[PDB]
């Protein structure tokens, strides 16, 4: 298990290119938990391990770069994730955060209330949703794509991601959308990835590397998701917190990628090849304005 | 000419032996950095904790206002450090401590000044 000194594991390329029927999830190390440093949370180091993995990928990291989370309030009240996201993130990166219950945030916005409220002006470099319904994991009725916050976070990205931007998705056995694994066929790359803090768990990062504002590879979505679960029914991970450990490489790479204003008739396919090399967002440059529907009554 | 005092309600509940504030959220980090109070990421020492600051500010974490006209939060959007002999009520911590304005060092815990 080399794996194990890695972040996590991303889903094999081959294990895309099946065509499975889906299937119940029975994870051999079902139940099994890693040892985590003395006092860390479990989703501090979930985090860490998912910026750890994206580390590796061609993010674009332009100047003044922004980021939005959504899904980042916890039962304590308090946002983990979004503390390791401004960890990781470069000094100076604008990072709005969101939840449907109220949480104390380091973000520099905080909107509370359901997704589907969440309006802004401006599109976004860089998308995390931690967003999870634990009624969704019912084992008495068929495992079919799920609507609710997923319908608004496809719309989300095909409105608001700006064209060379990134995303990480959270999903589960049951918490899935059959058009997010299609719009993952609109980026330069995609991948499932797994953390190794929570390998016993069906839960996993949807990862869209670089959007094109396209597709350029048709996904079928159930497919996709039937094929995710077979890949984590025959191959078990090791849980494992080694990775943790070792966070002098930790923040992400500034990289001062350049910002373009482009009508989508100018996006020919060298603005494209630059796109999928992380090397050019497209998007505008105003003020980020945020806002969330308040329903009166 | 009311106004409530979080600060020595939080005080007084811990000598009644009150349990601290918890689920502060303590980061990852090498713990070979500058040792300075708050800091715009984890600066952790070897003998420190970095926390996230919103999570420690016993006004953000109760919801009341901010104990001065701004109502700012010097810790919201930052990263404390904390002595590990007393990362069990970073809260507290922050609240009985003061920061040195000239090399940022906690006062009595690493101000050399
Ligand atoms: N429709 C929705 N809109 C906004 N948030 C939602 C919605 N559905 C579920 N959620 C949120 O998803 C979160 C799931 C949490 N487990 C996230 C953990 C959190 N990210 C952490 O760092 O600990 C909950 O806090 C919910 O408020
Ligand atoms: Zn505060
Ligand atoms: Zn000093």
């Amino acid at each position: 298990s080399s794996q194990a000194w890695q972040p996590g594991v991303a889903m094999p390329n081959l294990y895309k290119m099946q065509r499975m029927l889906l299937e119940k999830c029975d994870l051999q190390n079902y139940g099994d938990s890693a040892t985590l440093p003395k006092g860390i949370m479990m989703n501090v180091a979930k985090y860490t391990q998912l910026c750890q993995y994206l580390n590796t990928l061609t993010l674009a990291v332009p100047y003044n770069m922004r980021v939005i989370h959504f899904g980042a309030g916890s039962d304590k009240g308090v946002a983990p994730g979004t503390a390791v996201l401004r960890q990781w993130l470069p000094t100076g990166t604008l990072l709005v955060d969101s939840d449907l219950n109220d949480f104390v945030s380091d973000a520099d916005s905080t909107l509370i209330g359901d997704c589907a409220t969440v309006h802004t002006a401006n599109k976004w470099d860089l998308i995390i949703s931690d967003m999870y319904d634990p009624k969704t994991k019912n084992v008495t009725k068929e495992n079919d794509s799920k609507e609710g916050f997923f319908t608004y976070i496809c719309g989300f990205i095909q409105q608001k991601l700006a064209l060379g931007g990134s995303v990480a998705i959270k999903i589960t056995e049951h918490s899935w959308n059959a058009d997010l694994y299609k719009l993952m066929g609109h980026f330069a790359w995609w991948t499932a990835f797994v953390t190794n803090v929570n390998a016993s768990s069906s839960e996993a990062f949807l990862i869209g590397c670089n959007y094109l504002g396209k597709p350029r590879e048709q996904i079928d979505g159930y497919v996709m998701h039937a094929n995710y679960i077979f890949w984590r029914n025959t191959n078990p991970i090791q849980l494992s917190s080694y990775s943790l450990f070792d966070m002098s490489k930790f923040p992400l790479k500034l990289r001062g990628t350049a910002v373009m204003s482009l009508k989508e008739g100018q996006i020919n396919d060298m603005i494209l090849s630059l796109l999928s090399k992380g090397r050019l967002i497209i998007r505008e440059n105003n003020r980020v304005v945020i806002s969330s529907d308040v329903l009166v009554n | 000419a009311f106004a409530v005092d979080a600060a020595k309600a939080y005080k007084d509940y811990l000598a009644s032996g009150g349990q601290p504030i918890t689920n502060c959220v303590k980061m990852l980090c090498t713990h070979t950095g500058t040792g300075q109070a708050i800091t715009v990421t984890p600066e952790a020492n070897m003998d420190q904790e970095s926390f996230g600051g919103a999570s420690c500010c016993l006004y953000c974490r109760c919801h009341i206002d901010h104990p001065n006209p701004k109502g700012f939060c010097d810790l919201k959007g930052k990263y404390v450090q904390i002595p590990t002999t007393c990362a069990n009520d970073p809260v507290g911590f922050t609240l009985k401590n003061t920061v040195c304005t000239v090399c940022g060092m906690w006062k009595g815990y690493g101000c050399s000044c």
